[PDB]
């Protein structure tokens, strides 16, 4: 049967390099165009690069052009992707894919490998920047308002958020962080409180980022 | 650009469901066929439909595809748990000297609980952040099922895809799903537009919240 087996992924820092390989078997490798397609965590498929059966024609997606180089060795039945100047946004599973035959209309990818994981991440610690999300009643139930704290651009996980030093727990929703294309994390913590309390009760979010030994207490006031 | 697919398509066992794939005159409408891939959880994509409507060997005839104009469609009859997967349409686009273009993907779910529509809270940039020469809009999405949404940002009425960071959905403690999306702007951009919007699409729901300086 047709088999495509990728290797060469790993964990690298921004600016680093990796060479991916795809070992093909079970078909005449030199008779088919070959492709790389990648998938960022939780995202969809993105075509990366293609190479024709005897390397006559090579194409790249704009997102990788000038940094990635595709090649093949038909004697070794191998496809390669040399990845230079890697960025955090290049993090993805990279799939080797064969282009099928078609009489026209641009062809399909008829066989896919198992993928190799590429993770591009700086290990440098980054403390968070914390901003208040001033109360708004627009999206809440009657007589209540939502306020919160935005915890921006930290690394690595995790951070903890409490409200009023742990005295306020009811109606708190701290959202899971987003891993941004910069390689840093951001999250938000929102709490719904009575509108009548906004002029009287103080609301403070307590943010602790132990990896950076950073602690921030942010008062969230009506605007 | 990409092909637009619904984030979530769902039904009861045995139901027939359909997945739309919306392109433009630069891809599906430019003479190019549409192909479909099935990605079971944790697996590589596998060819499901090629050349608009052809089934490879091993793909049940419960799956069928069609193309019409600038759109395509995948139909699944007799839905069962083994069909739960992400489905991607794919074509070719003639812009930017040519590229293979994928759909945004559709999660197919056999309903284990009734559908729940998302709630959306949108925060504007804080005055504090603007003083730090930055601007982030915060779109918080909660209490939806199945666990797949599309988030789209707009400046005034025009789509904005630069500077967007959106999470994959998380499962809340109440077993519905949540997600968040962040739009990064310069303070000048925030001040110069009439408004910005966060639009959340989920099954038969579209919710659009809008904030202004």
């Amino acid at each position: 049967e047709v088999q495509l087996v990728e290797s060469g992924g790993g964990l690298v820092k921004p600016g680093g390099s990796l060479r991916l390989s795809c070992a093909a078997s079970g078909f005449t490798f030199s008779s088919y165009s070959m492709n790389w397609v990648r998938q960022a965590p939780g995202k969809g498929l993105e075509w990366v690069s293609s190479i024709s059966s005897s390397s006559s024609y090579i194409y790249y997606a704009d997102s990788v052009k000038g940094r990635f180089t595709i090649s093949r060795d038909n004697a070794k039945n191998s496809l390669y992707l040399q990845m230079n100047s890697l960025r955090a946004e290049d993090t993805a599973v990279y799939y080797c894919a064969r282009l099928g035959y078609c009489s026209g209309g641009s062809c399909h990818f008829d066989y896919w490998g198992q993928g190799t994981l590429v993770t591009v991440s700086s290990a440098s610690t980054k403390g968070p920047s914390v901003f208040p999300l001033a109360p708004s009643s627009k999206s809440t139930s009657g007589g209540t308002a939502a306020l919160g704290c935005l915890v921006k651009d930290y690394f690595p996980e995790p951070v903890t958020v409490s409200w009023n030093s742990g005295a306020l727990t009811s109606g708190v929703h701290t959202f899971p962080a987003v891993l941004q294309s910069s390689g840093l994390y951001s999250l938000s913590s929102v709490v719904t409180v009575p509108s009548s309390s906004l002029g009287t009760q103080t609301y403070i979010c307590n943010v602790n980022h132990k990896p950076s030994n950073t602690k921030v207490d942010k008062k969230v006031e009506p605007k | 650009s990409v092909l637009t697919q619904p984030p979530s398509v769902s039904g009861a066992p045995g139901q027939r469901v359909t997945i739309s794939c919306t392109g433009s005159s630069s891809n599906i409408g430019a003479g190019y066929d549409v192909h479909w891939y099935q990605q079971l959880p944790g697996t590589a994509p596998k060819l499901l439909i090629y050349g608009n409507s052809n089934r490879p060997s091993g793909v049940p005839d419960r799956f069928s595809g069609s193309k019409s104009g600038t759109s395509a469609s995948l139909a699944i009859t007799g839905l069962q748990a083994e069909d739960e997967a992400d489905y991607y349409c794919q074509s070719y686009d003639s812009s930017l000297s040519g590229f293979y273009v994928f759909g945004t993907g559709t999660k197919v779910t056999v309903l284990g609980q009734p559908k729940a529509a998302p709630s959306v809270t949108l925060f504007p940039p804080s005055s504090e952040e603007l003083q730090a020469n930055k601007a982030t809009l915060v779109c918080l999405i909660s209490d939806f099922y199945p666990g797949a949404v599309t988030v789209a940002w707009k400046a005034d009425s025009s789509p904005v895809k630069a500077g967007v960071e959106t999470t994959t959905p998380s499962k809340q403690s109440n077993n519905k799903y949540a997600a968040s999306s962040y739009l990064s702007l310069t303070p000048e951009q925030w001040k110069s537009h009439r408004s910005y919007s966060c639009q959340v699409t989920h099954e038969g729901s579209t919710v659009e919240k809008t904030v202004a300086p």
